[PDB]
């Protein structure tokens, strides 16, 4: 689950910090990426901190 | 034919210094300046130049 701007950067290539440190595609990756808002489900209405 | 030998081998190692429509013609500053992802555009067309 990633937040809304840094969808944007899984992309192979991308730079960014989940892309630096937590998951960057290799520059020959063959695959699809899917992605849908969430708000509804996961966010809490004082906070979510899982 | 000395001379036309000489000359033709001088060409050949004055071609080494062209751009061929790189950003430069110096391969570490190629390397080092731009990104891993996209570098490779300048690499290949330096390549076939030579």
């Amino acid at each position: 689950v990633i937040r809304g701007d840094e969808v944007r950067q899984i992309a192979p290539g991308q730079t960014g910090k989940i892309a630096d440190y937590n998951y960057k595609l290799p520059d020959d990756f063959t695959g699809c990426v899917i992605a849908w808002n969430s708000n509804n489900l996961d966010s809490k209405v004082g906070g979510n901190y899982n | 034919v000395v001379n036309q030998n000489a000359q033709a081998l001088n060409t050949l190692v004055k071609q080494l210094s062209s751009n061929f429509g790189a950003i430069s013609s110096v391969l570490n500053d190629i390397l080092s300046r731009l990104d891993p992802p996209e570098a490779e555009v300048q690499i290949d067309r330096l390549i076939t130049g030579r």
